[PDB]
RNA sequence: CGCUUCUCGGCCAAGUGUAGUAUCUGUUCUUAUCAGUUUAAUAUCUGAU
RNA sequence: GAUGUCAUACUUAUC
């Protein structure tokens, strides 16, 4: 039993730019094995990242346990990946 | 309730059993579903409150927390003099979301 | 420069030639191409 | 068009015995022409005043009986 | 499908630029069909080619094709298929629909969602196919038979609703004729399902409608299987309708008394179960009903042993509170030895029946506490308090109920002295059951009987159960909170020993341990103010002020709840984490995407706006009011009810001049659950502050050429009128031209909002002399009753019900006059519904407002009583 | 459907004038038997007492308009 | 690492599921009578030239 | 004006 809005990929907004890849791998790997993690390296996409997990239940448990996580001095938000919302800039 | 048109009430003889409401539907009315200006409490029937059904929610059906009461717009419109406002059958409401 | 598309009092588009309504801006530009719009343009 | 004539009740033969048994191609058109100048000029020859009681009057004998009853 | 592994190209194609890495298609746009489901939709892979080769049954293939949109298609496509099959159920017929739905639901490779969609399609096509599925009643009953015995409660409720709809549509003779060969079947599960369906049909169609048929089925002596099925149907009807059975108890008891006398033990056990069930329901306290039945039950319980004796003991324990005091004292004095002798029974069902009968055997006078503590409680503690009983839920809940009944009857101290040794065990389920029993004993009886030699041991056991928790259950924290509430001032040498444990558990590698420590601090926050502990609460608040850096959001929400509980239990302006250094600290915490953490942050912001509004320089509130508009549109129904109260508190504190402009600017968003929340917040701000200051501004949002903004302004005005009530008599003349202009619009939603605002103004200003505006609005709301939308029709019905109570039933009868005998039936039905609503609203007022009717030739209708004058 | 069976006197779209007149006469008789002012006016208009007027009102409840048509 | 001086900075991608609904977009009836169901009256359907 | 496929938008303090 899982809603269809959840997926294997999860987006993160308003992330600190000084965060390293090891801290992001430790924060994403707490709920399960993380398959891939892509951080933005653009001024128009700064503060956002995409973490794709190997399991759907592990990705749902990671998305349920990352909305409003304690980080550096910004308000980061974790949301589900959408095809129509990610390509809104094009 | 007023949101789901497929919901039906009991409309039985209301006894001395007072209706109860859960924490998610606390303060809301039974018919008008309003949380402003309560006027009179709801009276449950004898079949809707017996054994394990005592102290349960009338709208949702879970464990009760607070006391159920009707709004001020239902007491003046003679809506509290009808039967028991207990939801018996749940159709197309909180059933497909649990399986999905 | 279409002299038939106007703005109503509800934030919509109204075609007075065929007397049609459109909610979004993308439906007014797609209503000019069709059978009823061509018939209203040829009749008037 | 046939759709505008079939949906609005047009192309339906109706006979009006008051105005010299004229033809009408619609119920709403006959109801609009009943309160008009032609029906008033047709009813003024028989001596019936133009009122609201003779709006749905078609026959001359029924209109004469309605004028004599009032 | 959702857990399938993907390649690198599919992962790279779903990501935008600017990121650094650290035939098989049936007739076109149909969804993907399963390889095992190519049998029911085998006629859809080929083309239709309708040219003098199209029978009517091929259109039934279209009824299969929409089923292809209903099984595994899109949810808008499934909604369109359901709307096409519900509106055309009469033209398609129930025959081919049942012939296409019967092998689809009976497939061995189905799923739960497909079965739920098939049950919803069968229930939705049952309202239009009334009195037509009588030959197809058996084919639907054979598919709805395993749905009632399913594991899920929702599927069982849907099957019971479908059985009730089939019993209401097929009547009583067809259901009795269809279930008549299904009683003497060889399969026991099919016979039990047929008995459950017959009990559901008897509950949905009335007890005397099926009482002589059940009496003829139970009184026939041809086989034991039919009598067992009748007894099982009677037991299911007694367990389904407790209240309904009570009246039929006398009859049901006369049919149940004929059983339990034959050579078959299964029929006697079924009759004993029906009598127990009956005692529970039919004639709940009807000892007389069990009179002619109490004499063979004691003989069967004393002369034989086994499952039948256990069923007779369960029936005696169920009928023992339904008798007098002397009868219960005589029954309890002769059944305690049989209950003590059956304590060493290896069967689980007999042990469960003994545990269920022990709770009812000692519930009144007659049973002494000393004999129950000497000869009943040591065998109940030695034979039932095991590790295998905590595995099953039915064996644990009944044991906890029996322990609570023994603590309420004998004493709470004698149960607390024997239940404290199992609190530090190695099993989680037994420790959770012991904690639940201790919480029930503390809630029902209390902790007054516990001395000083056991309270410290109980606190140590509760601390060992809370510190060694592996699941996410809230039973241990609730039990610790109930124990702290039962202790009160007796836990005064226990607060440092709990604080040193909470501070040690707040810093750990796990994430659930800090959340459990914060939940335990929140549950034990009310016990610190009543024990004169102010420095410890201040130290806990100063620790929780810096404990907001926990990366787990479930721990952060629990820390916010503990901070809110510490701010509620202590003073608002007397907290060592003061409001001057916490309200800017919670401003980035309110932008969380979670549900519970954002709800706790919104509750803390509302509490800080209600009790600490003088701790800011009127600058952070205007910045937090713009962030409160993003806290809505959440699927939790908890933050949206607190954000409106927080916006109303901010408008009452900083003045309703800045939040009203933000609420008007946020009304144009074109999104669901975002415009109604801002309208409710504006109505709460207008009801908390002066409603006149928001009176011209609400007239300004209707001046903008927008439909959504005008609809939101009308909804805000209607909600403000409904929240005001009697205070709307001064704001009726300002809203009367807006309601007169909104009802003449072409949009039906604006007319429905104007009708709702008129109904709110009628229900609020009723009895104040404002009938002129109501009579003016009723002239415009009267053409709005002929709409085709059900929502606009419901709004017009609510406006008519408000105008009949405000302007009087005479004006409602005069407005509905000359419409009951109307030629057009579409208006005559609405006029008859309005007349029925006016009669249900006020029936005595229609006597003086009735028009004068002349007498006919054969009948007289002139009221000669009221026409006379003295 | 169920509203006409539960609460008598409501009516439907296929209700005749005779049944509505009989329901209005029954409602007027119930209002005269319930209110004391109408019963006092009926007793002061005629020479009968309140009990005779109540018996005449209760005896006229069965078909107050006459046979149906 | 402790003290003094200058400058700068901070505070007081909002998604999914259910219920209903108003619009153009892609297409259709110049069949002339009789009888039946239904419709306030139209429209539509069913059999015979 | 009806019909059947697609799209847009709105409402009921729905979840």
């Amino acid at each position: 039993r899982l809603p269809p809005e959840v997926n294997r990929i999860l987006y993160i907004r308003n992330l600190p730019y000084k965060i390293t890849a090891e801290e992001m791998y430790d924060i994403f790997g707490k709920y399960g094995p993380i398959r891939q993690i892509r951080v933005g390296n653009t001024p128009e996409t700064r503060g956002t990242a995409y973490v794709v997990y190997e399991d759907i239940f592990d990705a749902k448990n990671a998305c349920d346990h990352l909305s409003g996580f304690n980080v550096c001095n910004r308000y980061l938000v974790v949301l589900y990946y959408n095809a129509n919302r990610a390509f809104q800039k094009m | 309730a007023k949101h789901h048109p497929d919901l039906i009430f009991c409309r039985k003889q209301a006894g001395v059993a007072i209706g109860r409401l859960c924490e998610k539907c606390d303060g809301k009315c039974v018919i008008c579903d309003s949380y402003v200006r309560p006027c009179t409490l709801v009276r449950i029937c004898d079949e809707c409150n017996y054994g394990s059904y005592q102290g349960r929610c009338v709208i949702c059906g879970g464990p009760g927390v607070s006391d159920a009461y009707y709004c001020k717009e239902c007491t003046i419109q003679e809506k509290d003099r009808d039967g028991c406002p207990k939801i018996v059958n749940l159709g197309s409401s909180k059933t497909d979301l649990f399986y999905e | 420069k279409d002299p038939y598309f106007m703005k109503n009092h509800l934030g919509s588009y109204e075609c007075k030639l065929c007397l049609t309504l459109h909610n979004n801006e993308g439906s007014y530009l797609a209503h000019t191409q069709g059978k009823k719009h061509q018939t209203n343009l040829a009749r008037r | 068009p046939y759709w505008l004539y079939k949906l609005h009740g047009l192309n339906i033969n109706y006979n009006c015995e008051i105005c010299g048994n004229y033809t009408y191609r619609g119920p709403k058109a006959f109801q609009r022409h009943f309160a008009e100048w032609r029906h008033a000029h047709g009813m003024r020859c028989l001596g019936i005043p133009n009122t609201a009681h003779f709006a749905n009057v078609t026959q001359i004998e029924d209109a004469v009986s309605l004028w004599a009853k009032l | 499908e959702r857990n399938r592994p993907l390649s690198d190209e599919e992962l790279d194609a779903m990501f935008p630029e600017g990121y650094k890495v650290l035939n098989d298609q049936p007739s076109g746009n149909l969804p993907f069909l399963k390889p095992d489901d190519i049998q029911y939709f085998d006629k859809l892979l080929v083309d239709v080619d309708e040219s003098t080769l199209s029978p009517e049954e091929q259109k039934e293939r279209k009824i299969m094709k929409l089923l292809l949109k209903i099984k595994n298609g899109t949810p808008p496509m499934r909604k369109a298929a359901l709307r096409q099959i519900t509106d055309k159920a009469r033209e398609f017929g129930a025959g081919p629909l049942f012939n296409q739905i019967l092998p689809l639901l009976m497939s061995p490779t189905l799923e739960d969602q497909e079965r739920h969609l098939l049950v919803k399609v069968i229930d939705r096509i049952l309202y239009k196919l009334d009195d037509l599925v009588r030959p197809y009643v058996h084919k639907i009953l054979v598919v709805i038979e395993p749905l009632l015995i399913d594991e899920d409660y929702y599927a069982r409720v849907e099957g019971r609703e479908i059985i009730s709809n089939l019993a209401k549509a097929a009547g009583l003779a067809t259901m009795i004729s269809t279930m008549r060969p299904d009683i003497d079947n060889m399969d026991e599960y099919v016979r039990n399902t047929t008995a459950r369906a017959f009990a559901v049909v008897a509950s949905a169609l009335g007890i005397p409608s099926l009482l002589p048929f059940l009496k003829a089925v139970c009184k026939s002596k041809k086989s034991w299987q039919a009598r067992h099925t009748g007894i099982k149907i009677v037991q299911q009807i007694a367990i389904l309708m407790g209240c309904a059975i009570l009246p039929h108890l006398r009859s049901l008891v006369e049919i149940i008394e004929h059983g339990l006398v034959d050579e078959q033990q299964k029929v006697r056990t079924i009759s004993a179960l029906a009598i127990a069930a009956l005692a529970e329901a039919a004639t709940p306290y009807g000892i007389e009903s069990f009179d002619s039945v109490l004499k063979p039950l004691w003989k069967g319980i004393r002369q034989h042993r086994g499952k039948g004796l256990a069923a007779f003991l369960k029936a005696i324990g169920y009928l023992i509170p339904l008798m007098d005091a002397e009868y219960a004292n005589y029954y309890t004095r002769e059944v305690m030895l049989i209950l003590i002798r059956e304590f060493q029974s290896p069967d689980e069902e007999m042990k469960k029946i003994v545990l269920k009968v022990v709770k009812q055997c000692c519930g009144t006078d007659g049973v002494e506490a000393n004999y129950i503590k000497t000869e009943i409680l040591p065998p109940f503690f030695k034979h039932f308090w095991q590790h295998r009983m905590a595995l099953d839920r039915r064996n644990y809940r009944q044991l906890v109920d029996t322990t609570v009944e023994l603590a309420n009857k004998v004493g709470a101290a004698e149960i607390i002295s024997r239940i404290v040794d199992d609190l530090k065990d190695e099993a989680e389920q037994y420790r959770k059951m012991v904690m639940e029993t201790i919480e029930k004993i503390m809630g029902n009886l209390g902790a007054a009987d516990i001395d000083h030699k056991l309270e410290e041991q109980l606190i140590d056991g509760i601390l060992y159960a809370f510190q060694e928790q592996t699941t996410e259950d809230s039973v241990m924290l609730n039990g610790f909170g109930t124990v702290v509430n039962a202790l009160g001032k007796r836990v005064k040498p226990y607060l440092p020993q709990i604080c040193g444990t909470v501070l040690w558990r707040l810093n750990n590698k796990s994430a659930k341990v800090r959340q459990q420590a914060a939940d335990l601090i929140s549950r034990t926050a009310v016990v610190m103010k009543t024990c004169q502990e102010e420095k410890l609460m201040g130290h806990l608040g100063v620790v929780l002020y810096e404990y907001l850096g926990e990366e787990y959001p479930e721990v952060l929400g629990s820390i916010l709840g503990a901070l809110k509980a510490i701010v509620n239990v202590i003073g608002m302006h007397k907290m060592t984490p003061p409001i001057k250094d916490l309200l800017p600290r919670l401003t980035p915490i309110l932008k969380n995407r979670h549900e519970k953490v954002q709800e706790n942050c919104i509750d803390l912001v509302g509490r800080i706006a209600d009790r600490g509004a003088e701790y800011v320089s009127a600058r952070e509130w205007m910045r937090i009011c713009f962030e409160l508009l993003e806290l809505l549109k959440a699927h939790k129904k908890a933050i949206r009810r607190a954000t409106v109260n927080t916006f109303g508190y901010i408008a009452k504190a900083i003045g309703p001049h800045d939040v009203l402009a933000t609420l008007l600017n946020n009304l144009k968003v074109q999104e669901r659950q975002n415009r109604v929340c801002t309208t409710v917040a504006i109505a709460i701000v207008a009801e908390t502050c002066s409603p006149f200051t928001v009176l011209p501004a609400l007239m300004n949002e209707y001046r903008v050429p927008e439909l959504n903004v005008q609809n939101g302004v009308l909804k805000s005005l209607s909600f403000l009128f409904e929240y005001i009530g009697e205070m709307g008599k001064d704001y009726i003349y300002a809203v009367t031209p807006l309601l007169e202009d909104a009802l003449m619009d072409r949009d039906l939603v604006h007319r429905q909002t104007a009708s709702a605002v008129v109904q709110h103004m009628s229900l609020g200003v009723y009895g104040f002399g404002c009938e002129d505006s109501l009579n003016h609005l009723l002239n415009y709301v009267w053409p709005n009753v002929f709409e085709t939308s059900p929502h606009v029709i419901q709004a017009v019905m609510g406006a008519l019900e408000g105008l009949r109570v405000a302007i009087g039933p005479c004006r409602m009868l005069q407005y509905c006059l000359q419409g009951l005998f109307h030629p057009a039936r579409k208006v005559r039905d609405v006029y008859w519904k309005i007349y029925n609503s006016i009669y249900i609203g006020s029936q005595d007022a229609l006597i003086a407002h009735y028009p004068r009717i002349y007498n006919d030739d054969k009948n007289t209708y002139i009221r000669y009583e009221l026409d006379y004058i003295l | 459907e169920h509203l006409q069976s539960k609460y008598i006197g409501t009516g439907h779209a296929d209700t005749t004038k005779w049944e509505w007149l009989v329901n209005q006469h029954r409602d007027s008789y119930c209002s005269y038997m319930g209110h004391f002012d109408l019963l006092n006016y009926f007793a002061i208009a005629e020479n009968e007492s309140k009990a005779r007027v109540r018996f005449n009102l209760m005896e006229k409840m069965l078909q107050p308009c006459g046979p149906p048509a």
